[PDB]
């Protein structure tokens, strides 16, 4: 998952 | 979907604990990283290698302490950081800047929780  | 895991961006004044523990782990863990000693190419422009250990990389580490506030390449290279992801660690305590105070961080410096600190490193990298 990617931040933001 | 890059070919490092990580990018270590971090000041010349730390790069004991940056070498010597962070990368060290991080390699030992299976994570693939990215380290200026080792991987920047000779010859090559200065913002040429930010961009390539940046854009090769699935996310930035910034390291810190009050030398990474004062070093150029740290700078130039957070500012590009912000524009993907960056995790970054609270290695030595020092003035943040106001664009990161209200960003999460690791807190090395937090002695009581640092029974913790590699976990996290290593689950958000994971993730
Ligand atoms: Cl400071």
């Amino acid at each position: 998952h990617h931040h933001h | 979907g890059k070919t490092y895991d990580v990018n270590i961006c971090y000041a010349p004044e730390d790069r004991e604990w940056v070498i010597n523990t962070l990368v060290f782990k991080l390699e030992r863990a299976g994570i693939k990283t990215f380290v200026n000693i080792r991987d920047d190419t000779p010859g090559n422009f200065f913002a040429e290698n930010i961009m390539d250990a940046i854009e090769n990389s699935n996310r930035t580490i910034v390291v810190m302490s009050p030398d990474f506030f004062k070093n150029n390449i740290c700078d130039k290279t957070l500012q590009i950081g912000l524009s993907h992801q960056i995790i970054p660690i609270l290695y030595r305590p020092c003035e943040v800047p106001y664009f990161l105070n209200h960003m999460t961080y690791l807190d090395w410096c937090d002695k009581d929780v640092r029974p913790v600190f590699w976990r996290n490193l290593f689950r958000d990298i994971r993730n």
